[PDB]
RNA sequence: UACCCGCAGAAGAAGCACCGGCUAACUCCGUGCCAGCAGCCGCGGUAAUACGGAGGGUGCAAGCGUUAAUCGGAAUUACUGGGCGUAAAGCGCACGCAGGCGGUUUGUUAAGUCAGAUGUGAAAUCCCCGGGCUCAACCUGGGAACUGCAUCUGAUACUGG
RNA sequence: UUAGCUAGUAGGUGGGGUAACGGCUCACCUAGGCGACGAUCCCUAGCUGGUCUGAGAGGAUGACCAGCCACACUGGAACU
């Protein structure tokens, strides 16, 4: 913390990272159905967690939750997914 | 871009006189003025910091009728300027054009200050002004033009302002509906239900 | 006249070979409005009971504060176990600037328009007792120039 | 009255042609310690009559080659 | 060249003019020379609507300049009325 | 080892007032008798005493009131490995004011409240509340 | 076109989000670790203020939400403004160059430093005081500011030479 | 976890060249030049007034307005 380290070397601000890096900095990106199933969450919570997995436009293959109480969705279809993790 | 429900609601909800009637009919034959509105309106909670800022802040705008966005513009101008911010807040609220038409009581309810200059039925310095929201210069006269002189819910509220106690500031006449903007009002010129000290750090946290 | 703030509920416990002992606690801060000022940090096996003994030790041993007007006199730090607090004077009309306990101790303190910045543990026991030390030790223009010996305008 | 600096004659061997370090003593923008800062330059002489370092004074002239510039006045102090 | 023109410096339906030295071979937003003074189309009542330095312009016009054409009526017309 | 004698008086100062002596000695400098003879003009301390011939000694009184101590505060603002030089306007005030700020100008030693009614700035040496 | 009069009726003109704490605002009923919810802590395993519906209420408003994206809070890289006995952290020590740092006193120098003065630091923008559009947004007058750099005149306490 | 880099390179003399000075070009000498104050190499990038945030310090940022720069199917070259 001497000044002459300081001079010798400056302060390194950490870099933070996107935890969403598919979407690119975009708000939200189209993606296509590839497999639609369900899964059971982590421990203090139990149920079937409607989710598919989704292939990107930018050829990224991408789990998304399906929110809500049913849904009529298919493989190859187009969806848009907006982000949020799922704890 | 107004209110339109219940005005004796907000009264419940604040729990305190907002004068949203012309107070000719008594206010608790209206309303039970000590009960919130609604299921559990009853039992007073154990109201927090956070709560009775925002119901103060909440009281002001709902005093004048004045949306949030706007109202902030009103705290914007004023930190802008000198001294007690507050006191320079209340000195714009004290500036709206439709305050000082119910300050002169030519309307009786604000709302019903509001809706003749909605109505263009205003003059001032001769020349009509549709802006209720507009600020008034110091020196300058707000008369009633002939067509709407004659509305019999002008008259009825110069005796509500009978009632009321007449303002300092406001050289106000009777027999041309007109008056006088003299000086600005003061914080005392007011009441003293409205805490200088809590709508300033509500904006400032 | 001495208005009264509670600052904490709180619920800590004890153990023993049954089980544990739940015990309420309660901070507490007095103030007139004027310079005076205390606190207190009461005890007891129940909430409407431990703000009793705190209002109690807080209307005890109270601490005089040399006020400007409706400010402070000059800018000033606190620290009380890790609880590095800054505080300021300020411009008339402008309101209490904290958070915490802060807020309350300044309110019965009698100041109107101040800057304050807490800095480490906002642990409210320890935040309030480095907001007193801070307020304790700061002097008049009065005092000082009686310190060095001198007047008010051979210091302006 | 000419916007003349002076320096460190730090290289004599090329011909018509010395290098001068010249010293600038500048604040940091962010941590306001002053800095030794060295500023290297191509001075042409003529004669390659300067000792190796040496303080001389130089002066902005038209440029000389491609990397020189700089031609000085006068030499102060030329011994070891 | 030097010029000096009208700058369209306003809102829409309601011009403002900055009558400035500016150069005839860049723009209204881009680049001016000296800033001699500006005009009001819509100069109303109780306010000016042309306040030139006309002494600097001298000064220019001594290095030929170049003169428009309501910048020629309007320096005529302030000394027509001035 | 000896890095600055100014940093050196200082803190004999600040160690002395908590010890509660009524004189701290110490070698003198041109530039120590030049601050000391500040504070007893502004009343921080109440006598200093420059003697010795082979070497200077500067030894002081300490300025003690209602019991306690009268020098609050006493730090360093040009320290040797980061030197100070502010101007006219950025003359600092000690505790709003209330305390006094040592800067060393082209005029000498003097005051912050002085310097800025002489009108220039300078390095500023330490602080004292 | 701006603006001015007629006309007619309360007429043609309000909605999103939220209520477990965090944070302003709760009941009822369905539901039973299912369906789900979810910024965090965390809720649902038959009595759920956290799910779903209803009622009621809170927040905003011609918008209201979510996501993305940046600083702030974050002193969480601590110049301002951090720490290293055990919470992450003093090399296993010693040597030593470059490096950074320097006792005391006198002159000299005036480099740094400080002061003054010129030049420039475009306009716009921001700030301050005005003006104009019915106000406001906006437009615009004047001012300050543009924290600099260059040059010149000093200054001599300190730091240098 | 990029440390060596450079042969018209670096300097000179002479000739040539351009509106202009200069390895600008050429010839002939000299062996210099550069770099740990980051050369070199790699990755990313039009730059500034400004904009956004921040109490400030700063941080991020360069759509719109400006000032500059660069480009015009691609790669080239001159012409006028
Ligand atoms: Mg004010």
């Amino acid at each position: 913390a001497t000044v002459n380290q300081l001079v010798r070397k400056p302060r390194a601000r950490k870099v933070a990272k996107s935890n969403v890096p598919a979407l690119e900095a975009c708000p939200q990106k189209r993606g296509v159905c590839t497999r639609v199933y369900t899964t059971t969450p982590k421990k203090p919570n139990s149920a079937l967690r409607k989710v598919c997995r989704v292939r990107l436009t930018n050829g990224f293959e991408v789990t998304s939750y399906i929110g809500g109480e049913g849904h009529n969705l298919q493989e190859h279809s187009v969806i848009l997914i907006r982000g949020g993790r799922v704890k | 871009a107004r209110y339109l429900g219940p005005k004796l609601k907000l009264s419940r909800r604040e729990g305190t006189d907002l004068f949203l009637k012309s107070g000719v009919r008594a206010i608790d034959t209206k309303c039970k003025i000590e009960q919130a509105p609604g299921q559990h309106g009853a039992r007073k909670p154990r109201l927090s910091d956070y709560g009775v800022q925002l119901r103060e802040k909440q009281k002001v705008r709902r005093i004048y009728g004045v949306l949030e966005r706007q109202f902030r513009n009103y705290y914007k101008e004023a930190a802008r300027l000198k001294g007690n911010t507050g006191e320079n807040l209340l000195a714009l609220l004290e500036g709206r054009l439709d305050n000082v038409v119910y300050r002169m009581g030519f309307g009786a309810t604000r709302a019903e200050a509001r809706q003749l200059v909605s109505h263009k039925a205003i003059m001032v310095n001769g020349r009509v002004v549709n802006i209720a929201s507009y600020q008034v210069s110091p020196n300058d006269v707000v008369s009633i033009r002939e067509k709407a002189k004659k509305q019999s819910r002008v008259k009825a509220a110069l005796e509500l302002a009978e009632q009321r106690e007449k303002p300092t500031w406001l050289e106000v006449d009777a027999g041309k509906m007109e008056g006088t903007f003299k000086r600005k009002p003061e914080r005392s010129d007011l009441s003293a239900d409205i805490n200088e000290h809590l709508i300033v750090e509500l904006y400032s946290k | 006249e001495l208005q009264e703030k509670l600052i904490a509920v709180n619920r800590v416990s004890k153990t023993v070979k049954g089980g544990r002992i739940f015990s309420f606690t309660a901070l507490t801060v007095v103030g007139d409005g004027n310079g005076r000022v205390g606190f207190g940090y009461g005890k007891a096996r129940e909430v409407p009971a431990a703000i009793q003994k705190a209002m109690e030790k807080a209307r005890r041993n109270m601490i005089n504060v040399a006020l400007n007007n409706g400010t402070l006199q000059h800018p000033v730090k606190g620290v009380h176990t890790g609880s590095r607090v800054f505080m300021q004077p300020a411009s008339e009309g402008t309101g209490i600037i904290a958070g915490g306990a802060m807020r309350a101790v300044l309110e019965v303190a009698g100041v109107h328009n101040v800057l304050a910045k807490a800095y480490g543990s906002t642990n409210p026991i320890n935040v309030v007792r480095a907001t007193i030390d801070g307020l304790e030790n700061m002097n008049s223009p009065e005092m000082v120039a009686a310190k060095r010996g001198k007047s008010v305008e051979e210091i302006l | 009255k000419i916007r003349t600096l002076q320096g460190r004659v730090v290289s004599d061997k090329m011909e018509k042609s010395i290098v001068v370090a010249i010293e600038r003593f500048v604040k940091h923008p962010i941590y306001g310690k002053f800095i030794k800062r060295t500023t290297k330059l191509h001075v042409h002489d003529e004669n390659n009559e300067c000792g190796i370092g040496d303080v001389v004074e130089i002066r902005e002239c038209r440029p000389l080659s491609k990397t020189k510039s700089w031609t000085l006045v006068r030499v102060v102090e030329k011994a070891v | 060249m030097v010029t000096i023109r009208l700058a369209r410096h306003g809102a829409k339906k309601r011009p403002f003019y900055q009558v400035v030295v500016a150069d005839s071979r860049n723009a209204r937003n881009g680049r001016f020379i000296e800033r001699v003074g500006f005009f009001n189309p819509i100069a109303s009542e109780k306010e000016e609507g042309t306040r030139l330095d006309l002494d600097r312009i001298a000064h220019w016009v001594g290095q030929g300049a170049t003169i428009s054409d309501r910048v020629a009526a309007l320096i005529k017309e302030v000394n027509k009325a001035a | 080892s000896m890095q600055d004698p100014i940093a050196d008086m200082l803190t004999r100062i600040r160690n002395g007032q908590a010890a509660n002596k009524a004189a701290v000695t110490m070698p003198s400098s041109k530039l120590k008798v030049a601050i000391a003879n500040v504070l007893k003009e502004e009343g921080f301390i109440e006598d200093f005493k420059v003697e010795g011939d082979t070497k200077p000694e500067l030894e002081l009184t300490l300025k003690y009131f209602q019991g306690k101590a009268v020098v609050e505060s006493i730090q360093r603002v040009s320290r040797p490995g980061l030197r100070i030089y502010k101007r006219k306007d950025e003359l600092p005030k000690v505790m709003a004011g209330l305390g006094i700020a040592v800067v060393s100008t082209s005029k000498g030693v003097m005051t912050d409240r002085a310097a800025r009614q002489a009108g220039l700035g300078g390095e500023i040496i330490c602080y004292v509340a």
